[PDB]
């Protein structure tokens, strides 16, 4: 997994990789890592999957019910709490590792949420075994008050640098660009990555497969 | 606090318990509901008191219940508890299924609901539900069968009964018209419109005002179908035509 | 959970909510039990008729285990609890001693259960009586008794539930030595005893036996009918 | 390793308007087989099927608590679960141990009750769920399923080249697995009927 | 502690009395309709609302539950909030298991069973309201009440709080099958302008509405607009 | 209606008061303490001739050295004797020595009053025990008689009577006892009392008698043995 | 260490299980019974960890005898073993899981015989014929290369008994005398004890 | 009235019924007499017998080696808060290997059986002491009530006719701090015989006798070893 964020002039940008593994061996090509938290706020996923699933579709439903109450729309900094004093509660054994960002009353806002509990308010962040690559290409390039199309690119240069040095990472970029008044789910945003092409046909006529038993079982 | 507890779970001085009783005394009152047990199957025939002209029909019934594959129920009484008493109904059948992996025989999963029923005329100091209820189903053991069910947490088989308003008219014309061993799904089905078009004296019958479900077998397989308005009022018809034979 | 104490005192000594149930017994159809030499049996009143009844959903002559059996009178939903713990409990019995119950031992736990019941917050007493039949592991016939209190007996004959002060009168005068000194005369004097009583004899009349290590007997209407009219074209001479 | 103590495959895939799922029919116990009929695939609704490799005692204890709610569940909702509902109500079964796990990895195949979709998925021991267009494997021989259904599988294909696909996929990847085989069984989903075939099949 | 034992019992008579005393509070309350349109589900109320000193913004009767589910009530409002409170919590609850929204059906059965409880469980009372619930799923419009026993009923239109007999005649008389919402709206709002008193404007009376595209509020603006018509 | 643990104003607990009224329904029980032993002498009360009168069992051993015999609610005795019964096994078990009979009583004792619908767990005694009970035996004080009733009072007694007619037998007791009569003279003058304050005529099945003494354990005399007393009275 | 059998034929199912119950390196009885009769038409035998075997098959045992005396009428065959495995599976994960393996057979008046499998894990599986114990990896190849489905109960005893030989022969474990019982509609019935 | 079934429901007088009835459980209770010198704390109690046979019922209890009691009123609270006073004096000795100190103990009674005449459905306890004990601080005699209030004392007497008892103390106290032990112990018998009909006397069956010192753990006289302190009063 690589997945990173920035904060722009008049936002946030996420993306992340869309590829899962089971030990080192590919089990979802087209994984979405970028997890819907409120309508203002997105979270992409990194670590355990059942875990950063289960922990933001969670925290998502609570703030729905908070949002609710107040008649507001919910802050970053509320997400944060939750997320980091669930995860603080189990002492690193659910093993999600979060990029938070969105945009509320007061601005845009950007964190990393760790396992154990710990996090960081930052301008860009990177996680996941792709996340020291992401992270190079953002020291090397980041400036301040980039422009939407400026952030899109560094996000995807980023979010590459992890796809093709990190075993760990690949397939598809997608990104989720939130501002003020624009939430553009990218989904995929670039696909770098494709499948060669069959080059023999193994179409096999029927009769091919010898059959013990059968039964057809008709419905309505 | 010993001032206002009403205790609804302690005898009355002739050995009765009275939230028992007056509970059946809303059941009396409740929609009218009959079963009737033939060879090739049961039948459930309920009154409905959801009939107001601006209603708008979103369930397959009012008061007719699925428990599980092989069984359905139909209440009389307090709808409420009777939503309480059914969801648990399914729970019981279904620990059942999970842990012997073959549906619950009918007359278990009666008793085990009776047996809740009498835990709160015993202890907890609540009020019973307000409900009765008839079952219907088909099990490996016994067939096809027909179960009642009261406040009190006591049951009883039987080939016909009834619960709710003016049940007692309804047992008399059951006690003269069934043929023990010899009723049909057919048969049954002509007199529980008979039976219905006497005990709703108040006043004229018709499609929109009653519910029937069949419980049959078909291919070694328990099919529970609640009949469509157009076949309750060509039952309704073919008992008009047959009073009009009455006399010559 | 509720904790309002239900079984008090009165003044001069009364248990209202004991007596109270004790009224429900008496209300119960009749049931009889009686102590044969190799043979114990049970016979117990109706209780409605009711043509559209399936007759089997409603006995109240009910197995506990292999070696004994129970009638009661009084409220059936109280019974069937009380049932339902005694069979457990005989299944333990079993478990941890590997013999049967002794029917006394059963009587016991049930009689126990009821004083319980009369003595524990949040709870009304049991409004039942039970009648207790079987053989101990040396052959030995039991009959006993339980009633709403937890107090228990035993008996060579009894009776409970409505009408029981006549039926335990008859019985009184009609058990002797040769009234059981076989099976069907056994038999005859619980019929006669319940034909006393019992609205239109009958017709409704239960009736079940246990034979020493023989397991419980249920006749049927048929089987019953041809004791009835043995003693009833016995009684004109 | 625990997911390999019984061995067993299991897999589904998507053609045009028709699934398919298919499991091996071993029962062994390390390298002991003992028995060649033990189920996998259970019916979860007429054209909706779920497949369970892993240890065959949370086989048939997560097929038979799912029962269990999917029962409830149609009793209180209308209807038919839907696909993706199912995966759900696992997804949730699984995770509520997520710290003591059931050693399954269920695969799931079938149509939409009204609109008759196909739908795959597979989702992990604690229930992370993957939905896809083509395939999804479970069990101790994943490399050599993904191997062949990667090389075989193509788009929208008919009932009987579908089944031609995964049978092929099947006996071909159990054949480089030692505890797993012995018979191979195979239904086919369509809108009207349920096929279901047993192959002919190495025993050894 | 808490009482553990039952404030509702039977009568003689077979009776639930508190039931009932909650049903005469719901009765005295303030007037709500609700109608069902073909294409959706409009649900109306009159504010109890003296003072020109509210902000009448600062607490809605007329309030969303999920995206698709919404809810109005007559009788008494701090008793309504409980059972808002908990049907949100049951929704989300619904929606994390199965990752779908809580059929509309589904979320009244649920939230009519907590109703039941507290007819029955230890040392309460009743809730002293009838609920409306509409939504839309399946691709079709919803609408329900539900009461102070637990007892639920679908509706094509209905009427509830004081006068309620006789706006369920006004609407027997005025619903048909094929209306259209916007249509529906003007008669929910002159059902509620037969038993009014006080001339009607937009914030003394709360709108809510239900399609296709979800459950939300009208704007005081919208409300405005329908009233010139009334 | 009030509550159980609610005094009245003479400074009594009416449950209290109540179940020591219920002693009273109970059939006569008597105990006597001589230097050679103690006897427990109790009225069956037989209410039918079908009723078996081995299983009216009023006397009962506690252990081998102490005996107990009881009047009133006897349902209600059930868990007092079974809790003397498992605190002398435990002093046994503990100590590796016999408990006093004055420590069985007190230990009984202490189950007195604990009963109460608002301190206890979800379903504890509701009430007092409606039972009365003579606990008799040899320790190494020596032979020992001692009194129970539902108060969770205990004291040591030469001689008692209780239940219904206990007035009338205490007060003969008082007339006949002595603090050298021998145990042959106390159970023939429990059985003369019991004939006297008796319904029925006295009889070797309507009666039982049980002793302990200093050489022998608690010892249920047979219907023979019975037979044998009941001649000279 | 302890050796079970099953063989299922067209209207019965035999069984047998070694008399031997060990302690270290002595027999400690040679007539050990492994075998517990659950209702008139079934029996499970079982074997495993010491204290488990017994507590688990009683507990099995009482509780389909209650099931009778609650209903009137007997679990069937698999109704049993689908309970007996919903309680080893939810002992599993617990604080007190039973460490045992299981036989169990049946006949049922309108499905016939029935020999079910059951590991330690609480694996159910249904099987023409089973075995358990390191003597199953010497006899069921035995079983495999004879066994027919119409197998009539006489030959099933001969099939029984090349088992029990192979054992005596290749085994390195001293079982010499084993218990036979048949389960057919008739009931449960005692067969000579086959011994070396 | 509506007032009197209830330790929690205040009366409009500001009282409350069940703790002054409860009260009552100790005036009818048989007399005792507490005193003490500079040296001494002696119990002395009449004993009831219910019959010319009974033993005569157990009025002074042992709590610990510096601390004895009387009781009056329900003998089986009595048992349970001596059972108390002996636990607490156990786990001081346990954790401080020293007395717990009486005026320590009795402020632990005051506490415990307050709480129940506070809470609804429980009640007083129905007993009153008298606690002799001896520590630091020399000699003590406390009461204690089913109010829950005690009272430290030159000397006391509670039970039937005990205000004739009192009397008699008060007449003699000046005397008290001075005696050798045998004058204390004759003063609280002189004291005790006071509540007696005319007719009756003190007897070996009816007296015990309970004294703690200086130089005496707390040590219980009954039956025979009453006689000395009988004899001589002259
Ligand atoms: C990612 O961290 C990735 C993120 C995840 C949200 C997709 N993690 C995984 O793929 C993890 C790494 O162990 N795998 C799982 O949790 C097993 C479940 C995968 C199978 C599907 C049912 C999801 C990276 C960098 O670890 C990916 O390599
Ligand atoms: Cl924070
Ligand atoms: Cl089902
Ligand atoms: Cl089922
Ligand atoms: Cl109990
Ligand atoms: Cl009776
Ligand atoms: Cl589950
Ligand atoms: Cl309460
Ligand atoms: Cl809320
Ligand atoms: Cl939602
Ligand atoms: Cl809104
Ligand atoms: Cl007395
Ligand atoms: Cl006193
Ligand atoms: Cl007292
Ligand atoms: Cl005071
Ligand atoms: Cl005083
Ligand atoms: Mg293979
Ligand atoms: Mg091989
Ligand atoms: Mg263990």
């Amino acid at each position: 997994t690589t997945i990173a964020g920035v904060v722009y002039k008049d936002g946030i940008v996420l993306g992340a990789d869309t590829r899962a593994t089971e030990g080192m061996v590919v089990a979802d090509k087209n994984c979405s890592k970028i997890h819907f938290i409120s309508p203002n706020i997105y979270c992409c996923g990194a670590g355990t999957a059942a875990d950063t699933d289960m922990t933001t579709q969670l925290i998502s439903s609570n703030l729905e019910l908070h949002s609710l109450s107040t008649g507001r729309l919910p802050r970053v900094v509320t997400a944060n709490r939750m997320l980091k004093q669930m995860l603080f509660r189990y002492q690193g054994y659910i093993g999600a590792a979060l990029v938070l960002g969105g945009v509320d009353v007061t601005g845009p806002h950007l964190y990393s949420i760790y396992p154990h509990g710990s996090t960081d308010k930052l301008p860009y962040v990177t996680m996941g075994s792709g996340s020291l690559a992401a992270m190079a290409v953002f020291e090397d390039k980041f400036r301040p008050d980039m422009e939407e199309e400026e952030a899109k690119n560094l996000v995807s240069e980023a979010i590459a640098a992890g796809i093709f040095n990190d075993l760990g990472s690949g397939s598809n970029i997608d990104l989720c660009v939130i501002s003020k008044n624009k939430l553009d789910f990218l989904r995929p945003y670039t696909v770098p990555n494709k499948k060669g092409t069959r080059l023999g046909r193994y179409r096999c006529e029927k009769g091919t497969t010898a059959v013990l038993t059968e039964k057809i079982t008709p419905l309505e | 606090s010993r001032r206002y507890d009403s205790r609804t779970t302690i005898f009355s001085p002739e050995g009765r318990l009275y939230q028992v009783e007056y509970a059946m005394e809303a059941i009396g009152h409740a929609g009218t509901c009959l079963g009737i047990l033939a060879n090739d199957g049961v039948l459930l025939a309920a009154e409905r008191r959801n009939i107001h002209k601006l209603l708008d029909e979103v369930f397959f019934s009012e008061k007719i219940y699925k428990l599980n594959e092989d069984m359905a129920c139909s209440v009389a009484g307090i709808t409420s508890d009777a939503n309480v008493l059914t969801n648990e109904l399914r729970l019981i059948a279904q620990r059942y299924l999970l842990q012997y992996q073959e549906p619950i025989p009918c007359e278990q999963l009666v008793t085990a609901l009776c047996d809740i029923k009498q835990a709160y005329t015993q202890f907890g100091g609540k009020r019973p539900f307000g409900v009765s209820l008839l079952y219907i189903g088909w099990d490996k053991h016994y067939g096809f069968q027909l179960y009642q069910s009261d406040p009190s947490g006591n049951y009883g088989g039987w080939k016909a009964t009834c619960i709710g308003n003016n049940s007692a008219a309804a047992v008399s014309m059951l006690k003269q018209d069934y043929k023990e061993g010899e009723m049909t799904l057919k048969s049954a089905l002509a007199l529980a419109i008979k039976v219905l078009n006497k005990t709703m004296d108040v006043s004229k019958l018709s499609a929109e005002k009653v519910e029937i479900a069949t419980l049959t077998r078909e291919n070694g397989k328990t099919v529970i179908r609640v009949l469509k308005q157009k076949e309750v009022e060509q039952l309704i018809k073919k008992h008009e035509e047959e009073e009009a034979k009455a006399e010559r | 959970s509720y904790d309002r104490a239900i079984t008090v005192f009165s003044p001069d000594g009364h248990l209202f909510q004991v007596e109270y149930a004790q009224e429900a017994v008496k209300k119960g159809s009749t049931a009889v039990g009686v102590r044969g030499r190799d043979i114990v049996v049970l016979g117990v009143e109706k209780k409605s008729v009711a043509k559209l009844q399936d007759e089997r959903t409603v006995r109240k002559i009910c197995a506990l285990d292999d070696n004994v059996c129970m009638a009661f009178a009084g409220l059936t939903a109280d019974a069937r609890i009380v049932i339902n713990r005694a069979r457990v409990e005989c299944q333990s019995h079993r478990l941890t001693v590997e013999d049967p119950v002794t029917v006394e031992y059963i009587t016991r736990y049930i009689a126990s259960l009821k004083q319980r019941y009369t003595q524990s917050n949040g709870r009304r007493p049991f409004g039942i009586s039970a009648l207790i039949v079987g053989f101990d592991f040396d052959g030995t016939p039991r009959l006993y008794q339980t009633d709403p209190s937890g107090t228990y007996h035993a008996w060579k004959a009894n009776a409970i539930g409505r009408g029981a002060k006549s039926v335990r009168e008859f019985l009184e005068k009609n058990y002797t030595d040769e009234a059981i000194e076989t099976d069907d005369l056994t038999i005859k004097l619980v019929i006669k005893a319940l034909l006393e009583v019992v609205q239109s004899g009958g017709k409704n009349i239960e009736l079940a036996v246990m034979r020493r290590d023989q397991s419980l007997k249920i006749l049927n209407p048929e089987e019953i009918e041809k004791y009835v009219a043995e003693i009833e074209k016995e009684k004109e001479e | 390793s625990i997911m390999s103590y019984n061995g067993g495959a299991v897999m589904a895939m998507k053609g045009k308007n028709c699934v398919a799922i298919a499991a091996d029919r071993r029962f062994g116990i390390q390298a002991q087989m003992v028995t060649t009929d033990f189920q996998k695939i259970f019916p979860m609704g007429d054209r909706l099927y779920i497949g369970l490799a892993g240890l065959a005692t949370d086989v048939q204890t997560v097929a038979q608590r799912l029962k269990f709610r999917l029962n409830l569940y149609e009793l209180k909702e209308g209807r038919q679960i839907k696909p993706y509902t199912l995966m759900s109500m696992v997804a949730n079964l699984l995770y509520e141990k997520r710290f003591g796990p059931y050693y399954t990895e269920p695969v799931i195949a079938g149509l939409d009750p009204k609109t008759f979709k196909p739908f795959i998925c597979s989702l992990d021991l604690i229930g992370c769920p993957m939905v896809t267009d083509d395939f999804v494997v479970s069990g101790t021989c994943a490399e050599q399923m993904y191997g062949m259904c990667e090389s075989l599988w193509e788009p929208n294909m008919d009932p009987d080249h579908l089944f031609e696909t995964i049978s092929q996929a099947m006996l071909n990847a159990v054949d480089r697995d030692a505890v797993s085989g012995m018979g191979v069984i195979v239904h086919i989903i369509e809108k009207d009927k349920i096929t279901t075939r047993t192959l002919k099949a190495r025993m050894d | 502690r808490g009482y553990s034992f039952s404030l509702t019992t039977f009568s003689p008579s077979g009776k639930l009395v508190q039931i009932e005393y909650a049903l005469a509070a719901v009765a005295g309350g303030a007037p709500s309709v609700g109608i069902k349109a073909a294409n959706g589900v409009v649900l109306a109320t009159e504010k109890k609302q003296k003072s020109i000193l509210y902000d009448e913004r600062s607490v809605h009767k007329v309030e969303p539950i999920t995206k698709h589910i919404g809810l109005v009530y007559s009788g008494m409002g701090p008793d309504y909030r409980v059972l808002v409170h908990r049907a949100r919590k049951l929704a989300q609850q619904y929606y994390l298991v199965y990752q779908e929204p809580i059929p509309t059906a589904q979320l009244v059965q649920r939230v009519a069973s907590v109703m039941q409880e507290y007819t029955q469980s230890g040392g309460v009372r009743p809730f002293g309201v009838s609920l409306l619930i509409c939504g839309w799923n399946e691709g079709r419009p919803y609408l329900f009440q539900s009461d102070p026993s637990g007892a639920y009923f679908a509706w094509k239109a209905t009427a509830m709080g004081k006068n309620y007999v006789n706006g369920k005649t006004f609407l027997e008389k005025r619903y048909n099958e094929d209306l259209e919402l916007e249509d529906a709206i003007h008669t929910a709002i002159l059902t509620l302008k037969e038993s009014f008193e006080g001339q009607m404007t937009e914030d003394n009376i709360e709108v809510g509405i239900c399609n296709e595209a979800g459950f939300r509020r009208l704007t005081p603006t919208e409300v405005k607009d329908y009233l010139a018509a009334i | 209606d009030r509550g159980v643990n609610t005094f009245s104003p003479e400074g009594r607990l009416f449950q209290v008061e109540y179940a020591i009224e219920a002693i009273k329904l109970g059939s006569t029980a008597i105990g006597i303490q001589t230097s050679e032993g103690v006897c427990l002498a109790v009225e069956k009360r037989i209410t039918s001739p079908l009723m078996e009168p081995s299983s009216i069992e009023k006397i009962v051993e506690i252990d081998a050295h102490i005996g107990c015999a009881m009047s009133g609610l006897i349902a209600d005795a059930k868990t007092l004797i079974d809790k003397a019964r498992v605190e002398t096994q435990n002093h046994w078990f503990t100590y590796n020595e016999t408990m006093t009979v004055e420590s069985v009583t007190q230990a009984v004792s202490n189950l007195a009053l604990q009963f109460g619908e608002e301190d206890a767990d979800p379903g504890a005694m509701s009430r007092p025990f409606g039972v009365a009970l003579l606990f008799g035996g040899v320790d190494e004080k020596g032979p020992q008689l001692f009194h129970m009733d539902p108060s969770g009072t205990f004291v040591q007694c030469d001689a008692r009577a209780i239940g219904s007619a206990s007035e009338g037998a205490q007060s003969s007791l008082q007339e006949v006892y002595h603090k050298s009569m021998t145990l042959k003279e106390a159970i023939k003058s429990s059985l003369i009392i019991l004939k006297q304050v008796m319904e029925e005529k006295l009889n070797a099945t309507n009666i039982e008698l049980a002793t302990v003494q200093p050489g022998q354990n608690f010892h249920m005399f047979t219907k023979e043995e019975l037979e044998e007393v009941i001649k000279d009275i | 260490m302890e050796y079970l059998i099953g063989i299922q034929g067209p209207d019965y199912v035999l069984v047998a299980s070694d008399r031997v119950a060990a302690s270290n390196i002595v027999q400690m009885k040679d007539d050990h019974d492994k075998m517990f009769k659950m209702s008139e038409k079934i029996l499970l035998l079982c074997v495993g960890e010491a204290g488990d075997t017994v507590q688990f098959a009683e507990y099995i045992q009482k509780n389909v005898q209650l099931y009778k005396m609650r209903n009137g009428y007997e679990l069937s065959p698999t109704a049993a073993a689908n309970f007996t495995r919903r309680n080893l599976a939810d002992c599993l994960r617990s604080r007190t899981p039973y460490h045992v393996n299981l036989l169990l057979a049946g006949y049922d008046e309108h499905e016939g015989p029935a020999l079910y499998y059951m590991d330690y894990l609480a694996a159910l599986a249904k099987a023409p014929f089973a075995a358990h114990g390191y003597g199953a990896f010497l006899t069921l190849s035995i079983l495999d290369r004879y066994y027919t489905p119409t197998i009539s109960r006489e030959r099933a005893v001969e099939l029984l008994r090349k088992c029990l030989e192979e054992l005596q022969k290749r085994f390195i474990l001293n079982l010499p005398t084993f218990s036979v019982r048949i389960i057919d509609k008739n009931g449960i019935h005692d067969l000579d004890n086959i011994s070396f | 009235n509506q007032y009197d079934n209830d330790v929690t429901v205040w009366s409009p007088q500001g009282r409350i019924h069940q703790i002054e009835y409860a009260m009552e459980a100790v005036k009818q209770g048989s007399a005792t007499v507490g005193l003490k010198s500079k040296t001494h704390a002696v119990l002395v109690a009449l004993k009831r017998a219910q019959s010319e046979l009974a033993a005569h019922q157990k009025k002074i209890l042992h709590v610990d080696n510096h601390i004895g009691i009387s009781i009056a009123g329900l003998t089986a609270d009595a048992r349970l808060l001596c059972n108390f006073m002996r636990q607490e004096c156990l786990d001081s000795r346990f954790v401080f290997d020293r007395p717990l100190p009486v005026s320590r103990l009795v402020s632990l009674i005051g506490s415990k059986t307050q709480i129940p005449t506070q809470r609804y459905g429980r009640r007083p306890y129905g007993v009153g002491l008298l606690i002799a004990g001896y520590d630091d601080m020399g000699p003590h005699i406390f009461q204690t009530c089913p109010s829950a209030n005690y009272f430290d004392c030159r000397a006391m007497s509670i039970g039937a006719r005990s205000q004739s008892a009192r009397t008699y103390l008060e007449r003699h106290m000046s005397e008290f701090m001075e005696c050798n032990l045998n004058e204390l112990v004759k003063h609280g018998l002189r004291a005790l015989r006071e509540t007696l009909p005319a007719e009756q006397d003190l007897t070996t069956k009816n007296v015990s006798i309970g004294i703690v010192g200086k130089d005496l753990e707390f040590t219980i006289y009954d039956d025979d070893d009453v006689s000395p302190f009988l004899e001589g009063l002259e």
